[PDB]
């Protein structure tokens, strides 16, 4: 018999992004080819199968720095981190291959799906 | 607010 | 020129609630008349003007335990904590006064608004 | 996915 507030999830995500932009309560640095990205472990876990596996590990859950595979493109990661905190994906002809490869590595199934669809349309 |  | 994934914010909140239910990466205990509630500081801040003010304070941001005012009803808090993580509010004739009072104290404006409206309809 |  609950009532539901339609905009609540979007408002929560908007506030989490405001905290990220002001570097409030960020608890991890993600290192991508020497580029550094500060974030909240819980948000990373909520969006990515890879971060979910990492931060549920009894040793890695306590790390303040995570280094990604050197093949990962920092721009592709940045676009995906922005998507995690906003639901908005900056998908462009020039970045789609790097974004799809990064989403496959991060295990972000819905992003992989739209990249596959956009690539298929261009062939 | 809605009835979900 | 971004594309947007409609269900992303809801999916993020659903995963944050899954972490809460399994007590994963919870970093604070909220004490309400001896009842204890584990949660994520970022989610509490994203939903409540009171928690936002508390955890942006340079001393309180580091506390692992927060004690609420003794007038706060634990059931009212529990219903609001559930709403924070799900967008669903269990509003009933028997709890509406405790829920509204708790939402006013927590500074959850949209919850206060629907409680005021539901009370006005019954008079 | 939509055009926001
Ligand atoms: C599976 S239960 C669960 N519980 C809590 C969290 Cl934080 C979580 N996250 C997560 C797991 C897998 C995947 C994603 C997020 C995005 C994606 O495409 N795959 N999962
Ligand atoms: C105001 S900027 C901002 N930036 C980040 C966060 Cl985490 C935040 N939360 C917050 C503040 C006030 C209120 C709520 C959440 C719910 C409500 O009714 N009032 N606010
Ligand atoms: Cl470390
Ligand atoms: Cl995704
Ligand atoms: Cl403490
Ligand atoms: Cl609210």
């Amino acid at each position: 018999s609950c009532i539901q507030f339609t905009r609540h999830a979007s408002d929560v995500l908007l506030n989490l992004n405001r905290l990220r932009s002001r570097d409030i309560l960020t608890d991890v640095v993600i290192v991508v080819s020497r580029e550094q990205f500060r974030a909240h472990k819980t948000v990373l876990m909520a969006c990515s199968g890879l971060f979910y596996s990492i931060f549920t590990d009894q040793l890695k859950c306590n790390l303040s720095v995570i280094n990604l595979d050197p093949e990962i493109n920092p721009e592709g990661f940045c676009i995906l981190l922005d998507f995690m905190y906003t639901s908005r994906l900056n998908l462009r002809e020039g970045n789609i291959m790097a974004v799809m490869a990064t989403a496959m590595y991060l295990q972000m199934e819905h992003v992989v799906d739209t990249c596959r669809k956009f690539i298929k349309a261009s062939e | 607010w809605v009835i979900p």
